[PDB]
């Protein structure tokens, strides 16, 4: 079931609840040297998706690392590390507060799209004189 | 002349068929058109649609390598036009 | 009949990506080359 | 145009500078991890630590009755910072002097300073599946409104078996949702430790039988499967009750 | 100019994509230029400096290695799966898979954050560039107008100049940041 | 060729500037380029 | 009497497969007296016949803890093992763990400074082609 409108600070638009990215490993490598068998990318992803789901459930109100610690753990240390990490990356606890505005209007508006000088791809505002017709066209 | 658009791979004929059929009378609602096609991501449709040639219009120069700008013409610049 | 549409949105995304290649090569502002001389504080700091 | 950098944000204001407006309340920490973390935890990892926390007694006014784990092999966190984060997570009065954190970290390091992980049973000895001496682990917990008690063999001599598996398995009850399993393993790692810890005070961490209280506190050979009213201690029960704790 | 309020753009800068890097770098440069009332304070700043140096190191590196970043065909560049796991697997039972594997048919080091600095193989020391301020006129001669200016005074039609101006801007903004207390923040 | 193109470019830069004179020949800049994909993706999220 | 995973059609309810000992060596150090291939035989045979009784319904492990008071470690391990070989619990689709959640799929994005959401070009037009009339 889905019952909320979830936004994220766009630059984060590299994260995918399905997969992992070179970003986080360079920020949390301690699950990837394959040295500590009790840790693995897999349990990492488990924790990850679990927590993000939790937050996305009722994101209007905050979510603590202590919460997850109560819920599931294999460690406090790494748990906190990654939790605060995602916090930084706003994937979690980002919409804890709401802010609004009346937004008065100005001459530029999103529904304004007219004919005017253009920086984009080519366009020809002057077509052809008379003698151009003088060609054995295709 | 005789411009064929049944020219794509990894997407069936009917794939792009439904694609263009949708975008015809659906006005770029990428969500609609994605629904209106057989399990391709909306962005996938956008991309593929974006790579659709019109291979019968661009003809192979002075103008063929310059637009919205040109060498002046009172001297012997046509030497360029014979490049 | 669809061609102009693809051309248009193409131009949209094209200008969009092109915008990325803009890093103020266009201009060459001053960068606060304040220290015309090193002030008294510099010299007396060296000595101190 | 739009307004978003920090929680739906504001990007349209009187054109000022604002450092990291991210706090739920005092919530921004990422500073100073990169180099230290990389250089530190690119090497082997080792034992963990169960920890209990009690501060509600009539010497101080709290709800501190929680448990959690820890890696003594870690040196990455100012423990006090972690504590304060936990406390603010407990929504307590920001005045962390009347909410004294020093006492808490004192208790913490106190508890940590009596640990060796598993003995040479792991440090130098390696017995396939351990050797013997499955303790009759007794675990009761009080979650939400219900308590649950169980007793069962669980080896102390073996390392090959970790707790959390038992946790996720006994999760297959009604729901045993989340919050439960943790404490179990914690208690588990608690329960076991002291024993060999106490046994560490002696010297059997290599050999067999010990020296006096280890005699009653053991399982036996058990050449044949048991009766119904003895193991009738192993099963488990879920009971509602008015709380008096 | 105006608008341009927040500090935390660092996050986007820390991100590894051309887009965010442009978006921030250019803005924050214009920011640190302004000084009428505009200064970069220090509260939980440092992350900014880190991100900056990391970016510059990597860019200059793969530049020296003569290879464009930001665009490959790989992505999300490590494991992706939803395999047989709830939370705790890869104990003894894993070898059963081997057994399983042997019957169904009928560790790593990790590098540090930045790359090395010197000893880089391609880069081997050969004497060039010990030339005086004279090059200004070289500069003139370079910047001189000519049928072959090759000064793409416009954007990056090729990525080489892109990396160049990127590093340039980074250097400039770094300079501008360095005109106050918080030199201590930069202090060695 | 080079002096001609440079003259044209100078003409343009001394005036308004446009990113691409060409690429109405879609095949090239799109089969031989994929950052289009990623940038697009970024776009549609907002668009 | 009851079909099992085809590849698994090799078990010895009366013997010990080398696959077993190879899979689980701990019962063969000849050091633990409390353990022996015999008691493991009893373990596994009891387990599998019990499941054979009503295999139409699943059978968990905590039961075994109740029923033999062996070391739950090896019990859990061997139980996982037999399930891995489908020798047990081959007629069920249940007994999962909760998070009181499911992965959602809705999302939104906004990080406006000026550059994304468009760098704000000038306006334009021209959706449809036109006729020359010439």
């Amino acid at each position: 079931p889905q019952a909320h409108e979830i936004v994220i600070p766009s630059y984060s638009k590299w994260f995918n609840l399905e997969k992992i990215h070179s970003i986080e490993v360079q920020s949390l490598p301690e699950f990837f040297t394959n040295r500590i068998p009790s840790k693995t990318p897999e349990v990492y992803m488990r924790y990850r998706n679990f927590m993000v789901n939790s937050y996305r459930l009722n994101p209007n109100e905050y979510f603590s690392v202590t919460t997850a610690r109560r819920n599931v753990s294999g460690d406090a240390a790494a748990l906190f590390r990654l939790h605060k990490f995602l916090t930084k990356w706003g994937l979690i606890n980002y919409q804890v507060d709401s802010k609004l505005l009346p937004k008065n209007i100005e001459p530029p508006l999103t529904s304004q799209y007219s004919t005017r000088h253009d920086a984009p791809r080519g366009l020809f505002p002057f077509e052809s004189y008379k003698p151009s017709v003088q060609l054995p066209d295709m | 002349v005789k411009i064929l658009e049944q020219i794509d791979e990894n997407w069936s004929k009917e794939d792009l068929q439904k694609l263009l059929k949708g975008i015809q009378e659906f006005g770029a609602d990428w969500y609609k058109v994605a629904k209106n096609v057989g399990n391709k991501s909306p962005e996938q449709c956008i991309l593929r649609f974006l790579q659709l040639p019109i291979e019968d219009k661009f003809l192979y120069s002075t103008i063929a390598f310059l637009v919205g700008l040109v060498n002046p013409k009172t001297v012997q610049s046509m030497t360029q036009r014979a490049i | 009949q669809l061609l102009p549409l693809q051309k248009a949105v193409r131009g949209h995304v094209l200008q969009f990506e092109w915008h990325q290649n803009s890093l103020l090569t266009n201009t060459h502002p001053n960068f606060l080359s304040k220290i015309r001389n090193i002030n008294v504080q510099d010299a007396l700091l060296t000595n101190q | 145009n739009g307004y978003s950098g920090y929680g739906n944000g504001i990007t349209n204001t009187t054109t000022r500078v604002i450092p990291q407006v991210e706090v739920g309340n005092r919530k921004h920490y990422l500073e100073d991890k990169l180099k230290v973390y990389k250089q530190a935890m690119n090497e082997t990892s080792e034992q963990l630590v169960p920890i209990r926390l009690e501060f509600d007694q009539d010497r101080d006014r709290f709800f501190l009755r929680d448990t959690l784990l820890w890696n003594k092999n870690d040196k990455l966190i100012k423990i006090e910072d972690f504590v304060d984060d936990m406390l603010r997570d407990y929504r307590f009065e920001d005045a962390t002097r009347e909410q004294h954190i020093d006492t808490i970290c004192q208790s913490i390091q106190e508890q940590i300073q009596e640990f060796q992980g598993n003995p040479y049973i792991e440090l130098n000895q390696d017995r396939l599946g351990g050797d013997d001496l499955r303790i009759r682990i007794k675990l009761d917990i009080v979650v939400g409104q219900n308590q649950l008690i169980d007793q069962f063999e669980w080896d102390i001599s073996n390392s090959d078996n970790c707790p959390e598996e038992f946790a996720e398995s006994m999760c297959q009850e009604l729901e045993l949702p989340g919050e439960f399993v943790t404490a179990i393993a914690h208690s588990i790692r608690e329960q076991v430790h002291m024993y060999h810890k106490s046994l560490a005070l002696l010297g059997y961490n290599f050999d067999g039988s010990a020296r006096s209280r280890m005699l009653p506190t053991i399982t036996l050979d058990d050449v044949y499967r048991p009766a119904a009213e003895s193991k009738i201690f192993t099963p488990n029960l879920l009971q509602i009750s008015a709380a008096e704790l | 100019e105006l608008g341009a309020i927040n500090l935390h753009a660092l996050s986007m800068s820390l991100q590894s994509k051309n887009l965010g890097e442009i978006n921030t770098a250019l803005n924050t440069l214009l920011v640190t230029s302004a000084d009428s009332n505009l200064k970069i304070s220090l509260v939980k700043y440092p992350e900014l400096l880190d991100s900056l140096a990391i970016l510059g190191m990597n860019l200059l590196s793969n530049l020296s290695q003569n290879v464009v970043p930001y665009h490959r065909n790989t992505s999300d560049y490590y494991y992706e799966d939803a395999g047989s796991n709830q939370y705790y697997v890869t104990q003894h039972d894993k070898m059963v898979d081997k057994i399983f594997e042997k019957v169904n048919n009928n560790v790593k080091q990790w590098d540090l954050l930045p790359e090395p600095i010197r000893f880089l193989p391609n880069q081997f020391p050969l004497k060039i560039h010990r030339t005086p301020y004279l090059t200004s006129l070289k500069k003139i001669k370079d910047e001189i107008d000519d049928p072959f200016t090759k000064i793409n005074t416009r954007g990056a039609e090729d990525p080489k100049v892109l990396i160049n101006d990127q590093l340039s801007t980074i250097s400039m903004i770094l300079r501008n940041i360095s005109f106050s207390d918080n030199n201590s923040r930069i202090m060695s | 060729n080079e002096c001609i193109a440079s003259t044209s470019n100078a003409l343009k830069v001394l005036s308004g500037d446009e990113g691409y004179n060409e690429d109405m020949v879609r095949r090239a800049n799109f089969y031989k380029e994929n950052e289009a994909m990623l940038r697009e993706n970024i776009e549609v999220i907002l668009s």
